[PDB]
């Protein structure tokens, strides 16, 4: 809508903006983030992981 | 977005369906003999008797 300038997910974290230059609408997608885990035999066995 | 994961079970639905399927089979084919070693087949009529 003109007048909101924001947009917010169920659980209250911004997902839409809009830019105020040209008045055009952007998903916001946090940038990609994870774990890491190693696999890997016994040390004694090998080192490869 | 904020740092918690979902980590996907080892088993998948696939390999459970499988399992039950084959605890079935064996059920029907060999009575409870297959439950305390080798599956030995009988007919279902005298199972049931």
């Amino acid at each position: 809508l003109p007048f909101q300038q924001f947009g917010r997910d169920i659980a209250d974290t911004t997902d839409a903006v809009r830019d105020p230059q040209t008045l055009e609408i952007l998903d916001i997608t946090p940038c990609s983030f994870g774990g890491v885990s190693v696999i890997t035999p016994g040390t004694n066995t090998s080192n490869q992981v | 977005f904020n740092g918690l994961t979902v980590l996907p079970p080892l088993l998948t639905d696939e390999m459970i369906a499988q399992y039950t399927s084959a605890l079935l089979a064996g059920t029907i084919t060999s009575g409870w003999t297959f439950g305390a070693g080798p599956a030995l087949q009988i007919p279902f009529p005298m199972q049931m008797a």
